[PDB]
């Protein structure tokens, strides 16, 4: 079910095959936005959005 | 009328198909085991939609499946559908679906429904209303009433944003795949595939032909091998090989190698032009790596040219770095300072026109990407003074470019000088050769550190003052 939600909403666009090696640089700057993100979000918290 | 005979496509005349495979041998599944997809409770999908760039083989997929299937094949195309005169159209669509409806089991395909699947309301005109006939005639054929579970539809575009939200909606039109360009294997595969039909060597790694062609779509790889078939008889020799291959490639990239009259003076200039930007790609990460630099004439471009393949990937996402541009633009400023640093500035010529417009259109995208840091970012703004300003920071990144490329042009004038000898001597230069002179003839070229070790720095010194908190916080509290 979980899955044939995913594909129904669209989450798919590229439509090729997932095997790509991504670099080191990549994760990191996408760890670092991601962290930025979990500590301003805790930090000034949303009544309604956890 | 609308049906074919010998059909005989498999997966294996396909290439380069991937997980979309396991997808098509759903729709044989689709076509065998459907008692059981019908015990469990399932509604048969009818409506499947290929989407990619043209020259995928979307025909050729649909043919496919048809042949794995094993049932009637029907492929009409849609241009057919639009006529001038208003009925035709729908009764030729209730036809197809009739016969298609008698001869089941059978899967049907039609190609191009950017002719018929327009929005309604784009057009006021005749033709208009016939595509709204149409589109409404094919819509109550798909959904609009009881009665068929076994024709499948087969839908081919290139374009699915101008796909009516009718014909989207769940139960008409729901499994959307994307064919996309083959990547690497997908080429080797696809070559080999259209290379059967031809006398081949052992000896032939296909592997730097597609390292050559890259993003390049199965048409023109068949085309590559097309430009393999031939062309052999003005050398006449004995089997086909990786070179002539390689050549193919080229000429299928750029074009026919021309060879005119001229002076000296000129191959001089486009040498020492070529040599500017090769010296100037070598100093920066972002273009390192080079394959070719020659100044030989070809079809369009009696300039020369220069070849780099940094990975394909960070340019897709969009992440490139600020210093990533502003080297690139110090590239793109690589000819003219060298004119200014070999003719002077009251003999500045006009072959340069076109990198230069080139630099400073990057510096405006830069400058108006938010890439900036004036206040922060901030591309937009309401009075007039902050909107003249705007102007002035890419004039401002233009000349610190450009004194940057004339510097690092000033540092390697001997690598500049051996460099352009051996263009102007040998009309085309290879990676080996002239990685090996920058070797010789080289400066000192401090790359920049990496997001690895600025990460691993500020870490060690991130740790090192938080335990320095932590004595100071407790000595002075014990």
């Amino acid at each position: 079910l979980l899955e044939a939600l995913k594909r129904q909403k669209g989450t798919f666009e590229t439509g090729q095959e997932d095997s790509t090696e991504v670099p080191e640089e990549l994760k990191l700057r996408l760890a670092y936005r991601e962290a930025a993100v979990a500590v301003l979000a805790c930090y000034l918290p949303d009544q309604y959005r956890p | 009328e609308y049906l074919e005979r010998g059909v005989d496509v498999k997966f294996t005349d396909v290439a380069g198909l991937g997980k979309i495979r396991l997808e098509l041998e759903e729709i044989v599944k689709f076509f065998t085991h459907g008692e059981m997809y019908r015990r469990r409770g399932v509604k048969i999908p009818g409506g499947i939609l290929l989407c990619g760039p043209p020259g995928v083989g979307k025909t050729l997929l649909a043919k496919a499946v048809a042949g794995e299937a094993g049932v009637n094949f029907f492929s009409i195309s849609a241009s057919q559908f639009v006529e001038i005169y208003v009925g035709v159209g729908a009764s030729r669509v209730r036809a197809l679906y009739q016969e298609a409806r008698e001869n089941a089991p059978s899967v049907v395909f039609i190609d191009e429904l950017d002719a018929v699947g327009r929005e309604r309301g784009l057009i006021k005109g005749s033709g208009g209303q016939e595509r709204d006939a149409t589109l409404n005639q094919l819509l109550v054929s798909l959904d609009g009433f009881e009665g068929r579970g076994e024709v499948i539809t087969i839908a081919s575009t290139n374009r699915p944003d101008i796909l009516d939200p009718a014909l989207v909606r769940p139960g008409r039109f729901d499994r959307k795949i994307f064919i996309p360009k083959p990547g690497l294997i997908g080429r080797m595969e696809i070559l080999q595939v259209h290379a059967r039909k031809k006398p081949m060597a052992e000896d032939l790694d296909y592997m730097a032909v597609a390292s050559m062609t890259d993003g390049m779509v199965g048409a023109e790889l068949a085309n590559i091998v097309e430009i393999a078939a031939i062309n052999m008889m003005r050398d006449g020799r004995t089997e086909l090989t990786t070179d002539d291959l390689l050549q193919a490639a080229q000429i299928e990239e750029r074009g026919m190698l021309d060879r005119k009259d001229r002076s000296l003076e000129t191959w001089r200039q486009v040498a020492i032009n070529e040599a500017a930007m090769a010296v100037v790609a070598v100093n920066f990460p972002d273009m390192k790596n080079i394959e070719f630099l020659t100044i030989n004439p070809r079809a369009g471009r009696e300039l020369g040219y220069v070849r780099v393949k940094m990975d394909h990937i960070k340019f897709k996402e969009g992440m490139l770095s600020r210093q990533s541009i502003l080297d690139h633009i110090t590239v793109q400023l690589a000819p003219r300072a060298a004119d200014e640093l070999w003719y002077g500035e009251d003999q500045l010529s006009t072959i340069w026109a076109e990198t230069s417009d080139n630099a400073r259109s990057a510096a405006r995208s830069l400058v108006l990407g938010g890439l900036s840091d004036k206040h922060h970012g901030l591309n937009n703004f309401w009075v007039a003074d902050r909107i003249n300003d705007i102007d002035v920071e890419a004039l401002r990144i233009l000349n610190m470019c450009y004194e940057r490329a004339k510097e690092i042009l000033g540092r390697n004038r001997t690598l500049m000088d051996e460099v352009v000898e051996k263009l102007v001597q040998k009309k085309s230069l290879t990676k080996q050769e002239f990685f090996t002179l920058v070797e010789l003839y080289g400066s000192s070229k401090p790359m920049p550190p990496s997001i690895l070790e600025l990460r691993k720095i500020k870490r060690l010194e991130l740790e090192e003052m938080v335990l320095k908190l932590d004595m100071t916080t407790a000595r002075n509290s014990s």
